[PDB]
RNA sequence: CUUCUUCAGGUUGGACAGCUGGUGCUGCC
């Protein structure tokens, strides 16, 4: 029979998801001053635009570049207070904004991690067992997985994309993320049948070993210790508390077979399946760590934990 | 009901057919550049204008309004602004909308303010993507 | 009788139903929702819930085992929704009708319409393709206020079908309505439920209420 | 001296009355809505509207049970609709009419048709499997003015006559007229009830009236 | 009351013996696939196809007017844009398309703009549709 | 007069005693399904023929000329066509449209275009369904 | 300066299908 165990979401890192995309800086201002990033609304813009220059001669004035720090404040001189949203501050660790990503965001503007997504990551979590079962495996075609709940908009928090291997070169695409000690809610609830509390304490249990004993710990010897440590904590062992939650993380959360194979035969397959995949071969798939405002940690983006309680 | 893009385009009959015609005029004689012709671009140039026009469109479906609300309006302006910068971008982006006279069609729904008007010209831009894909690929 | 159960649903996340007979255009949506035709308002065809509620109610009161045909469930259930077993044709106490959005003024002054437009994704472990889809859904938030009938068949049969009734909507919360429910969509919560007589006064109605109401 | 009452019925969910002539195709309509043959506009036929009346009215008049023959309901009932009984001939005092609707010129104000396609289906409890169709609906918002003759028989029963078909007519505001009622079809609304005489000028003319309005 | 598929007239009366030679001829001779195979088109395409021409047939259906009005017209121009965009997509689509005449019924009615002349369009896509589930199966 | 069917010939005259002989040779020997059958058509899928005859019959019923219009042979065509279609739906159905020879009397009335013709048709199937009942039941 | 824009299944399925009553009486050779 079915029960109810409400789960919470304590996004401890920053989250990014894809709903959307938007082009270089025409509707959304990134401020240098004082290190901020702003997001403009629609309807307040609307109606300053026609108690302003017209649209068409608003229309006319881009070549490119076009930045929207540079001329609202300098060739307007009007306050962008009404033409804001989710502003948001920005500190990076420097190759300027060339592109933007958005987190999908329900229409009363607020963040969340929408149905089917955390299905595709409880089938790479929990699709540990065998490799048939996608389509009408019960597992989740008999499970109810909800959306998210309300994601703050007080923790919003604009953060850098950086590489791991050897050197922290920042790379060109920036986003706005949402701040560490955050708190989320769900309500999610599932049947005992055939979803049961040992088997998914069992497969947690299981799938993080198998990424932490088996992969982690090769990946973090296998190039570079003292890069992560400014602190690099990584609280470990504790009950498989871990979750990659979203994206913009590594494509060892999207594919899974490593959690049933070998290092050099996991490594073999996953060599075998990336081949018809673009064109630069590399050992592994390496992180996109950030910058946090200074305390230079390196925190993958994305992180969650997972804790059961009744109703 | 009546869309001017400078060959008295209709809603009937007519959309269809001058799109079809357009996009066979541009292949017909392929976009030259440095320092060789056919660029072939490519869907994601015509995709992303057609996001633009169909996010949009998705708005002002759900609206039974003969005219078309200051917002629509902003949101056509921005259409313009994307689309201008998009043919900055690279000149077979500039010949695309010229040729098919894009800017033309959204000057004559931004004068005649129509809910008609605006559904006239999506129906128009999604004649043109479709028939590039079938009178081309990808 | 013919008393009346009012009351009204809520969705907490976008609620799918399907059924337009539009156009869908190359870019704009694969899949919008049901609508009213006149006022272009978003709706709940009572049909749906109907269907739903049969669907959960059956299940519970047979003990999570929902096999049978519809006309060979439990007496309750033809009793209160209907059934043509060949000899005790059986008329459905119930009247669902097909709900109406209503909070639309509120939508309003939010700048936010009745619906929105997700895109998820289609992607693959295997040789990376995406198909992308449109779901049109009905925004969370929205109020659908609802009318529906009963009939008092005998005095006996008002108080268990009341609380089967309250029990069937209470089903529903922990579940979705319609639509792509098994993937985040379709939640939605009962609220201001209550009950009132047509015509006349009705003994012991505050029974109903008490159990319905609460 | 005859009566005549007049009066207009707006649709408040989507109604559907089956009857089907010609040209079903097998992707497009499952059950078509019964039209005036020549304008093809939707219509309310006499004959359904005068049984449902009749149900309910009968039904509710009786004891709240009705189970019986149509030729041996109430005396009210038998001499408002009539009775074909060997013996015991009661003439009917109304004669209902087909009912054709009215504000087409308001609905097409609209940018709507009178008609709408509703997409159902039913899920096999078993498989879990669903069996699609397409119901012709005539949308809500719809309204059909009406016209049913009263044969003014005898002088002093007429406000009895009178007070059981407003009765009847508000028992149908609380139910469904034609198709899947139930399953959030057919509900409807009376309004503009207004009773004239039909040659001449009855003495109870303003008393019908305001036992018609209220 | 006289379509044009392809270079023979069809009457009212052909309609369904056309279709099945249609079906028939490609049931018998396939599409052969760019990579050495043989496929069909599927019946969720072909039943996507007759759902665009049901969307305008159940509304042109309830009427009694001779000629086809400006709307239903521009319908039909759009499910011809359409035809055209599932032709450029997927080839067998292309292929099952070009064997009947499908876009040269759809332009034929789309130049007669007579009601008759549609009822007849959708009376042989419907039966193309048949023959495809008599012959073709599930 | 002059009904082919496929292996004999029903006149006017021979319509019930040929609707008994096919109805006791579909009572007999019931249909084989992929679990060896073996369930029988219901009287809900033969109300469909038979309604599908009657929404002609009762448009050829009254009237004088010998020949049929061009209307009444094209609903006759489309009657081919659904009856075709629906075979292919459900097999239980198509061994009664087979064993039945509904399509032959179908292609002879089409053949034949009298009024006389499709008359004995129709009295052949109502004859096939009086006899299905009687017979069988449910 | 990339990469798909929806794909694959169910298109109605069963239940009733015309019942009851009158049914040429009166006037003329």
């Amino acid at each position: 029979m079915k029960k109810t165990y409400r789960v919470t979401l304590t996004a401890l890192g920053p989250i990014f998801i894809g709903g959307g995309e938007k082009l270089k800086k025409y509707e959304y201002i990134f401020d240098k001053q004082k290190k901020v990033a702003h997001m403009i609304d629609h309807t307040k813009f609307t109606k300053y635009l026609l108690e302003k220059n017209l649209l068409d001669d608003f229309t006319s004035r881009v070549n490119s570049h076009f930045d929207l720090y540079d001329y609202l404040v300098n060739k307007k001189g009007i306050v962008f207070m009404p033409l804001v949203k989710y502003s948001v501050p920005v500190a990076q660790f420097s190759p300027p904004m060339n592109d933007l990503n958005t987190f999908v965001k329900d229409a009363f503007g607020r963040p969340y991690i929408p149905g089917s997504s955390l299905k595709g990551a409880l089938r790479t979590a929990i699709l540990n067992d065998l490799k048939e079962d996608t389509k009408e495996n019960e597992v989740f075609a008999h499970l109810q997985v909800s959306d998210s709940e309300t994601i703050d908009l007080e923790n919003l928090k604009v953060y850098q994309k950086v590489d791991y291997s050897k050197t922290a070169k920042p790379l060109p695409l920036y986003r706005e993320c949402l701040k560490p000690n955050t708190e989320i809610t769900f309500t999610v609830s599932f049947d005992d049948e055939y979803l049961t509390l040992k088997k998914i304490q069992n497969a947690l249990h299981k799938t993080y070993q198998h990424y932490y004993i088996k992969w982690l710990k090769g990946g973090k010897v296998g190039e570079t210790l003292i890069k992560g440590v400014f602190a690099l904590d990584q609280p470990s062992q504790n009950q498989g508390e871990i979750i990659y939650i979203g994206g913009g993380a590594g494509f060892v959360s999207k594919t899974l077979h490593y959690k049933s194979k070998n290092r050099d035969q996991a490594r073999n397959d996953s060599f075998d399946i990336l081949k018809q995949l673009f064109r630069t071969t590399y050992s592994k798939m390496r992180s996109v760590p950030d910058n946090v405002p200074t305390g230079k940690h390196y925190l993958e983006m994305g992180k969650a934990r997972i804790k059961l309680e009744e109703l | 009901t009546e869309l001017k893009i400078g060959n008295e385009k209709v809603n009937s009959t007519n959309f269809g057919d001058f799109a079809e015609k357009a996009i066979r005029g541009i292949n017909h004689k392929p976009f030259v550049n440095s320092k060789g012709g056919e660029q072939k671009i490519t869907t994601s140039k015509i995709r992303g204008i057609l996001e633009l026009v169909n996010k949009v469109y998705n708005r002002v479906i759900n609206t039974n309004d003969v005219e078309l609300s200051e917002n629509i309006l902003a949101d056509i302006a921005y259409i313009k602004v994307k689309i201008a910068y998009e043919s900055g971008r690279e000149p077979v982006v500039k010949d695309f909308i010229q040729r098919t006279a894009f800017t033309a069609a959204i000057t004559d729904v931004m004068n005649q303010r129509t809910r008609e008007s605006f559904l006239l010209f999506a129906r128009y831009v999604e004649s043109l993507i479709a028939y590039f894909k079938f009178y081309g690929g990808k | 009788m013919k008393l009346v159960i009012e009351g009204t649903i809520v969705l907490k996340t976008g609620m799918h139903i399907g059924g337009s007979s539009d156009f869908s255009a190359i870019g704009a949506v694969d899949s919008p929702v049901v609508r009213d035709t006149l006022t272009r308002l978003p709706l709940i065809p009572g049909s749906s819930l109907k269907g739903k509620m049969r669907y959960l109610l059956a299940k519970e009161l047979n003990n999570g085992i929902l096999l049978n045909e519809p006309n060979n469930d439990q007496d309750e259930i033809l009793r209160l929704f209907g059934s043509s077993e060949k000899d005790k044709i059986r008329r459905a106490r119930l009247k669902f009708n097909d709900i109406k959005l209503s909070n639309l003024a509120e939508l309003e002054t939010f700048n936010v319409s009745s619906t929105e437009v997700k895109f998820e994704n289609t992607i693959n472990r295997k040789t990376a393709v995406a198909n992308p889809r449109q779901i049109e859904r009905v925004i969370a938030g929205s109020k659908f206020d609802f009318e529906i009938f009963y009939n008092l068949d005998d005095i006996k049969e008002v108080e268990k079908d009341f609380e089967n009734i309250k029990q069937g909507f209470d089903l529903l919360e922990f579940d979705y309505l319609g639509g792509h429910g098994t993937r985040g969509s379709g939640r939605i919560a009962f609220e201001n439920l209550s009950v009132i007589t047509a015509v006349g006064n009705f003994e012991k109605i505050n029974t109903l209420n008490e159990i319905l109401g609460a």
